[PDB]
DNA sequence: CATGGGTGCGCCAGACAGGG
DNA sequence: CCCTGTCTGGCGTCCTCTCACCCCATG
C-alpha cells in the first residue's frame, strides 16, 4: 500500500522474495552459460544465504 | 607465467574498479606482476604474492578474491575460464535459435497479438520470405502470414 | 493489405458477424476499408430417393455457401490485439490473413 | 448390404495405407522415361510381392454404415439415401432443399 | 507485472470479477482467461489464500 | 532511471570443546 | 570418559495519546 505522498511503502518480505528471485535468475543464467566452478559456487552460496 | 583470478567488486561500479585497479598498478609499479584486466566479477591476469594480494584488496570498492580459501585463493576451473565466460556472454547476446516454418510443420509465434501461440505452416513462401501458418484462436484456425524471425520452428 | 476473410453458408448469420468485427475494430484501431462481399456460392445435387427402382424421383437439395471479406486497411497493433481469440459468429471459419 | 463387404474395406484401408498412400515413388515414378534396361523392370518385380489388394485401384468409396456399392457421392462420403437421412433431420449444415 | 512477484495468471485479478481491463465487466462468464491477458477471474480476497 | 549493497544487561541453560 | 570452562541463544508488564520520517544516485 502507498503512503500519503504516493511512493509505495513496500514490505520487507517483498525485498526478501525479490532478492531470492534475482539470485535464482542469475544462477539459472550462469548454469546456462557454463561459468566456471568458483563463480557458480559463489552464486549458489549467495542463493543459500538469500 | 601469469595465471588468472576472479575479483569481486560492488556490482555496478565495475568499470571504475577496473580503471582504479590499472591506476594502482601504475602507482605501486608492480608492472611485472599484472597482465590485463577483463570485463559483477573482474578477471585479472596476475601472479600470487601476498604483496600483490594486498594491492588488489587495497584497490577501493573491491570485496576480495573468490576461491577455495583466503590464504591461497584459487586461479580458475579451466586455463582461460574467464575468456570462456566472456565468449559465452557474447554468444548469449547473439542468441542463435531455430526460428522458421515450412510446409507441414508446426511453428511458434512470439510477435504481434499472435505471440504465445503455436500453429502449422500450411504454405511457405521463401521468395516472399513469409510463412503461411494459422493459429488456433477461439477454436477456428487463424491462417496468418508470419516471418521466420516472427515465429520459431517447433 | 491485411485481409479478414469469413467463410460460412448463410447470409442470415454472417450479417451479425460483419457488424461485430467492424465496430470492435473501430473502438481499438478505427482503420478498415469496409466489408467487400463475394458472389454467393451454390452446391446443388439431385439424388435418387426410391430404394431400388424408378429413375424419376430426383429431389434437389443444396448446401449453400457465402463468403465475406472485411479487409482492414492498416496492420493495427490494437485491432488484431483485441480481436485475436475473439469471433462472435459460431460454427464459422475465420481466415485472418495478416 | 453385408458385414463381410464392410469387413473388406477395413482390410482394404489398412494394407493400402501401409504402402500405397505414402510410398508412391516405387509404384509410380520408377518406370518413367529412363533407359529400357531391366532394372526398372526389376522395380516392378518387387511390386508383385506386395498385396494387389493394397493398390489404390481397389478403392471402393463405400457407405460408412451399411456399405452400398452403387449410387455414391463423395461430398458426404455417404450413400444416396443418407444425404436425405441428414437432409430431413438436419444433421448436415446448410443442407437445404433447393427450392429453385 | 505480467509474470512477477505480483502476477495475474499465477494468482488472481486485482479487481473482483474483472479478468483484466477489456474482458468481463458484468456477471456472466466468471473464469474465462483471454490471451489478451493471462489472468484468473475471481473475487478480491482470492489472492490472500493463493 | 532503476538497481544494488558499535564498544554501558544480566541470569539461565544446555551444547560444544577442553582439559583432567 | 568425568568433570570444567566457554560460547551462543532466549527472555524480560498491559492499555492509550500525539509527534516525526521513511534508499542514494547518476552515467
Amino acid at each position: 500500500v502507498p503512503l500519503d505522498g504516493g511512493r509505495f511503502a513496500t514490505s520487507d518480505l517483498n525485498d526478501l522474495y525479490r532478492r531470492v528471485i534475482n539470485r535464482n535468475n542469475r544462477l539459472k543464467r550462469l548454469l546456462d552459460l557454463a561459468a566456471p566452478d568458483i563463480i557458480v559456487r559463489n552464486e549458489k552460496r549467495m542463493l543459500q544465504e538469500a | 607465467k601469469k595465471r588468472w583470478y576472479v575479483v569481486q567488486a560492488f556490482s555496478g561500479f565495475e568499470g571504475r574498479v577496473a580503471t582504479s585497479l590499472r591506476e594502482h598498478i601504475k602507482l605501486h609499479n608492480m608492472e611485472d606482476l599484472f597482465g590485463e584486466v577483463m570485463v559483477g566479477y573482474v578477471l585479472v591476469q596476475m601472479v600470487m604474492n601476498d604483496a600483490s594480494w594486498h594491492l588488489v584488496r587495497s584497490v577501493p570498492r573491491v570485496m576480495g578474491f573468490i576461491g577455495g580459501t583466503s590464504d591461497r585463493p584459487a586461479p580458475i576451473s579451466d586455463k582461460e575460464v574467464d575468456a570462456i565466460m566472456n565468449r559465452l556472454q557474447q554468444v548469449g547476446d547473439k542468441p542463435r535459435p531455430k526460428t522458421l516454418f515450412e510446409p507441414g510443420e508446426m511453428v511458434r509465434v512470439n510477435d504481434g497479438p499472435f505471440a504465445d501461440f503455436n500453429g502449422v505452416v500450411e504454405e511457405v513462401d521463401y521468395e516472399k520470405s513469409r510463412l503461411k501458418v494459422s493459429v488456433s484462436i477461439f477454436g477456428r484456425a487463424t491462417p496468418v502470414e508470419l516471418d521466420f524471425s516472427q515465429v520459431e520452428k517447433a | 493489405r491485411i485481409r479478414i476473410r469469413l467463410k460460412a453458408f448463410d447470409h442470415r448469420l454472417i450479417d451479425q458477424a460483419t457488424a461485430e468485427i467492424v465496430e470492435t475494430a473501430k473502438r481499438t484501431g478505427a482503420q478498415v476499408r469496409g466489408p467487400i462481399p463475394l458472389p454467393t456460392r451454390k452446391e446443388r445435387f439431385t439424388v435418387l430417393i426410391s430404394p431400388h427402382v424408378n429413375k424419376d424421383a430426383r429431389d434437389q437439395y443444396e448446401i449453400r455457401t457465402h463468403l465475406r471479406l472485411v479487409d482492414i486497411v492498416e496492420p493495427t497493433e490494437k485491432t488484431v490485439d483485441a480481436l485475436m481469440r475473439l469471433d462472435l459468429a459460431a460454427g464459422v471459419d475465420v481466415q485472418i490473413s495478416l | 448390404a453385408k458385414q463381410s463387404m464392410k469387413a473388406r474395406e477395413v482390410k482394404r484401408v489398412a494394407l493400402a495405407d501401409k504402402y500405397f498412400a505414402k510410398r508412391a515413388e516405387l509404384k509410380a515414378i520408377i518406370s518413367d522415361v529412363n533407359a529400357s534396361d531391366e532394372d526398372r523392370w526389376n522395380a516392378v518385380l518387387k511390386l508383385q510381392t506386395l498385396p494387389r489388394d493394397s493398390s489404390p485401384s481397389r478403392q471402393r468409396n463405400r457407405c460408412r454404415q451399411t456399405g452400398r456399392p452403387h449410387g455414391f457421392l463423395r461430398k458426404f462420403g455417404l450413400s444416396r439415401i443418407k444425404v436425405r437421412e441428414a437432409a430431413m433431420r438436419g444433421e448436415i449444415p446448410g443442407l437445404k432443399k433447393a427450392s429453385w | 507485472e505480467r509474470d512477477g512477484l505480483f502476477c495475474a495468471r499465477i494468482f488472481g485479478p486485482v479487481k473482483d470479477y474483472e479478468c483484466l481491463c477489456g474482458k468481463y465487466k458484468r456477471l456472466k462468464h466468471r473464469g474465462v482467461i483471454c490471451e489478451k491477458c493471462g489472468v484468473e477471474v475471481t473475487q478480491t480476497k482470492v489472492r490472500r489464500e493463493r
